[PDB]
């Protein structure tokens, strides 16, 4: 796809402020976070998180991400 | 619902036709929820201000001439954006509300990188991110220079609006050298040596002859740049970074005036950050929450004791020597002089300090390394409201000071905190305030608003301006560089960009205004 | 006798009228007597082709906005020279006959010199050695970079048509910083930071906000340059000048190969210059009559005889090193090492040649220190015929080698000679060719003239274009850029100067012309 | 005046090509040179040699240089 899988989307973006050594935003590894709850932070932003359009992360990209986070160990 | 200032539904929707028509369907977005990430703004202003029309996504250069001559068919005003992560100048979103986004981001293609001459010819949605994983892919031996959103950000945006780094390419539009743009009759204009047909030294040498165009086109409606040429720095074998921490408010003016001959002689090569204690505190994840929950700015005696619990200082210096291992330590050895002689400030190096925030991300940054550490300053109080407040100053110690006593005087006048650090180039301070306050809480935002507006106010008095700002502030500061500036930049408005299509109100350049 | 190009006898009488009202009458020159030292040119046409029709010397920025609303109102064409030392380039003559010249060269205050900031504000007559003696006398820490006319020759003038140094600060319009331009309309606008009232930041920060406009009118006719900024080297504790002479016409691949990793890592930090045979011999004042009377070029075999007699190589770098004695050391061993490793050329020093020419005056123009020692080019064959021929090529060997091949080939076919040296910047070249011809003699300024067209054509055609030309082929180089460049000039030139007035024929704009 | 004295000018312009260490020019130092001819040759300019207008060298500065460089030996 866009990115390729979702662990090159995390690698790439998403865990640059998400990765546990990081901590810019709360951890998203293991949590069981919803895709459609995923896909509306993404589009619409939350507070200190900015938004990304489609043109920049695409839909099916952030089906592969969420189903990717849901994967790893808490 | 949203419509564009002076186009009434139908010519917008003739125009809507003729953008599917030469782009497809889905590169129109024209429903709602496909436009609400481009709305998303840091500023203290609803969402409505600063709401889009449409947003169109082309991919070659046709298109984006095509887009422009259905624009000025239906007198269409379009913002163009590239990466668009501009948090606190704007972002996504236009100037005015129900402007069409010509968004850019598809068109990631890196055209050339060459290792031996060590420049690289870019497009507009190229990331940063992506640049570095194709020098780490190839093994090429150059380093980048980016802002600090780095991986997320790109060339081409942060250069349009004037950018800063960190390596001693720095001062990123003096590095730039060519440029490609569509301007509003639809003719591709290349800058410098690129009118030369079978030429070879279009990121090679700068000027060109004649007139030298380049400098017009950023911060300014004056075309969309579709190809950007840099120079990039070659890998040097050592990289030696280090932090000045040093203790009190009144030592920044030392501190200045003992920077300034080591930047100029370029012993220190690099942009030097002189971090106050809020903004390092920021940087390595520290909230305000815990520390205090009283309301109004965070009192001096707070702040000195979150510089006992950590050890950071008032003011917090990061630096970098590149060169061979022998020309690395004389340098060292002058610079480590310099502070002695001064008897003020510990010297921290990367054996010292190495895997802990914030020392890491800044060696990275200095580096060439991506990472989106410093967006911890949003952190600091939270609730996504961030606006940059970035004054001018000399390289001179007395000036900062100056500088730093009246902008925390305005915002703790507004209950806000004095989170910033100078950006130091041989002659020249970027004061780089951050205003924080929370967007969530309708209150704060009013004072926000007010605290900008004084700041501005503030600072023009004493023949301050600044260097960039967003675009709800625009027009503003566009009248603190006088009538003269303003009407001859309407003069060339007028002269390429006749049916106002354009970006208006871009860094306040707009034909409905009576200049 | 002379007027100018589409104004009557008595539309001009009613300007020169006005203009002695303005100025008085021993600041306007409308006798044939007083107009003849600025129709002297070293260009391959008579006289009367740039002759001007009037000169006025203005002496503040209240006479040239006078001067600028009468033009406007008889549509008399003004010609701008500063110093007017502009020689091999159209010298103090207007591009088209019958234009009055604004000779500024009685504007020569010194507005300031800040030693700590290290910058100058200057008024255009002021020269470079007005400047080294203000600079000797206040014992001031400063360093000046300049063209070899130096002493002659002044900062604003070589600025605004792009020239070159050879210290760090040699390409000069990079280090330009700020300056102020009278409007065709009669406005005084101020770039970067000076639009601010109450401002001390005009010669410190470069862009300012919205459009930077500073590269716009240079190599332009968009306005009169009244006053300009500069940033100054500080002057290092050690200076440690250097040649590499080089045997075979061949080494320049070798050569710029391994310059260039020690001009872009900036271990070599100056503008280097690598000069052939030929340019060395004519600047240590050899004459071509005390080795050849034959017609034609000078051929390989009296060059090779040439090079035994003097000890000149078939190219001769000049190169410095500045900073500390511990900097400059360790940067001595990189760059010895570098020429070592290679098996070719001698290196000669500063104790080995000192007091000799040419080592004595490329040592004294890396250092700031005046000398008209160069002017020995004129001397090399005679006649005051001289043009100056110089493509830009990209820092790279195989590039240099081919122009340099493709330039003595079309030389040779008129009888010239290929007198010519690279100026070095970290990644381009600026290929300065002298072709020399004898004036007084009417077959070879025929020749001369022709064989400029043919080095025009020939380059071109490769891709390649100059950076700088004389004013009879500016239009003709503004060609080689495109269609759509000229275009964007050409409307830029009707918003800024509608009735024509500035300059016609700079760079080839012009508003008779059909773009 | 303008350069004050003729040894001004000749240090600050002239000498720059014409002093005997120099040699871009002929020596113009104890030849007797007419003032009528300095000044013909400043404002016309010979060949290889540049012409300087009244506005960078005046009448009363050509005169000084004239006397001045007729009263130095040979
Ligand atoms: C939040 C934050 C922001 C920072 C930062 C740290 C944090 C925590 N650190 C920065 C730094 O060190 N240096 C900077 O210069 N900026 C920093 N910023 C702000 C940062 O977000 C921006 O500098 C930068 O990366 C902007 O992002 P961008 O690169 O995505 O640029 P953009 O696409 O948004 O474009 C910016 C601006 O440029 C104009 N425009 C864009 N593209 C074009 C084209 N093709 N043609 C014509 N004009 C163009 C437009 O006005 C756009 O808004
Ligand atoms: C003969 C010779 C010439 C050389 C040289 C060596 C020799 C032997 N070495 C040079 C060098 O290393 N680098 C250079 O850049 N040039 C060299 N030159 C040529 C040299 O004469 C010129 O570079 C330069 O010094 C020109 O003289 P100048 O400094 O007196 O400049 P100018 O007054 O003639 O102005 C040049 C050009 O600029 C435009 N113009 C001037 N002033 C203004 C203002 N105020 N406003 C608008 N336009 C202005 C105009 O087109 C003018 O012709
Ligand atoms: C730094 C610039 C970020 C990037 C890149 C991404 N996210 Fe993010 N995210 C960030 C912050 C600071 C926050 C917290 C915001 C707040 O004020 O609370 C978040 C939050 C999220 C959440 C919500 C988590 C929760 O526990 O409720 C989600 C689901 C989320 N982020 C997802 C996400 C994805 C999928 C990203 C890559 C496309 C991504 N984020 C990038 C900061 C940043
Ligand atoms: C270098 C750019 C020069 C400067 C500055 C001045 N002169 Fe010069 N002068 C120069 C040359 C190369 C020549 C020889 C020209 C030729 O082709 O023969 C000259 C010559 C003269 C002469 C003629 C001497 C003779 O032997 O007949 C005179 C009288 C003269 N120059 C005067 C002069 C004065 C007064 C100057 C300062 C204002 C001056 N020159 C400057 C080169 C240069
Ligand atoms: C870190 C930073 C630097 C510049 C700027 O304008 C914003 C933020
Ligand atoms: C020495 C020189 C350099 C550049 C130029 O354009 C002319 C002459
Ligand atoms: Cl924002
Ligand atoms: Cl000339």
């Amino acid at each position: 796809s866009q990115w390729g899988s979702g662990k090159n989307l995390y690698d790439k973006v998403c865990g640059h402020c998400h990765k546990p050594e990081v901590g810019v935003g709360p951890v998203l590894e293991g949590r069981g976070l919803p895709e459609a709850y995923i896909k509306d932070i993404v589009r619409n932003g939350f507070r200190a998180m900015p938004a990304f359009p489609a043109s920049y992360v695409d839909d099916e990209s952030l089906t592969q991400v969420a189903e990717y986070l849901s994967s790893l160990p808490a | 619902a949203v419509l564009p200032k002076g186009v009434t539904q139908g010519e917008f929707n003739k125009a809507v036709q003729k953008f599917r028509a030469l782009l497809g369907d889905d590169n129109v977005l024209v429903e709602s929820d496909q436009l609400v990430p481009y709305n998303k703004i840091m500023m203290p202003v609803e969402n409505a201000a600063h709401a889009p029309s449409a947003a169109v996504t082309a991919t070659t250069v046709e298109q984006v001439q095509g887009v422009v001559k259905i624009c000025n068919e239906h007198k269409i005003p379009i913002w163009t954006i590239s990466t668009g992560r501009n948090f606190g100048y704007g972002s996504a979103a236009p100037v005015q509300r129900g402007q069409v986004i010509l968004d850019l981001k598809k068109m990631n293609k890196i055209i050339k990188i060459d290792p031996e001459m060590c420049y690289a010819l870019v497009e507009p949605g190229v990331t940063f991110g992506q640049m570095y994983d194709y020098i780490q892919e190839n093994n090429l031996p150059v380093m980048l220079s980016f802002s600090a959103p780095s991986a997320i950000a790109g060339p081409v945006g942060n250069t349009m609006d004037r950018g800063v780094g960190y390596t001693p390419y720095g001062e990123h539009f003096m590095m730039q050298c060519g440029m490609e743009v569509v301007l509003a009759n639809g003719d591709v204009y290349r800058t410098g040596m690129g009118g030369v047909p079978g030429s070879n030294t279009w990121q090679i040498f700068k000027w060109g002859y004649g007139p030298t165009l380049d400098g017009m086109f950023t911060q300014a409606n004056y075309g969309i740049c579709t190809k950007m040429g840099f120079w990039l720095m070659p890998k040097p074998p050592v990289f030696k970074p280090f932090e000045v921490i040093f203790e009190d408010e009144a030592d920044i003016v030392e501190i200045v005036d003992a920077l300034r001959p080591l930047r100029m002689s370029n012993t220190i090569p690099n942009s030097v950050v002189i971090a106050s204690t809020l903004w390092e505190a920021g940087s390595a994840h520290l909230t305000r929450a815990q520390y205090t929950t009283e309301p109004g700015h965070t009192p001096d005696s707070v702040i000195k004791q979150m510089q006992k619990d950590t050890g950071m200082g008032a003011w917090n210096l990061y630096a970098a020597l590149y060169g061979t291992q022998e020309q690395v330590d004389v340098n060292w050895k002058i610079v480590t002089d310099v502070f002695k002689k001064l008897g003020k400030g510990r010297i921290v190096t990367q054996e010292e300090a190495g895997d802990t925030q914030p020392f890491k991300y800044r060696a990275q940054l200095m580096s060439g390394v991506p990472n989106l550490q410093e967006f911890g300053l949003y952190n600091w109080r939270g609730g996504g409201g961030s606006m940059w407040f970035a004054p001018v100053s000399e390289a001179r110690g007395s000036e900062c000071k100056k500088q730093a006593a009246m902008a925390k005087r305005v915002l703790h006048k507004y209950g806000l905190d004095y989170v910033a650090e100078f950006i130091v180039a041989p002659r020249d301070m970027h004061h780089v305030i951050d205003v924080l306050y929370d967007r969530t809480n309708p209150e704060e935002t009013k004072r926000a608003d007010a605290c900008f507006n004084e700041l501005l106010d503030e600072f023009e008095k004493e023949g301050y301006a600044v260097y960039r700002v967003n675009t709800r502030f625009q027009d503003r500061v566009a009248q603190s560089y006088g009538p003269v500036k303003r009407k001859l930049e309407h003069a060339i408005k007028r002269a390429v960009d006749p049916n106002n299509i354009l970006a208006p109100g871009r860094s306040g350049i707009d034909l409905n205004n009576d200049f």
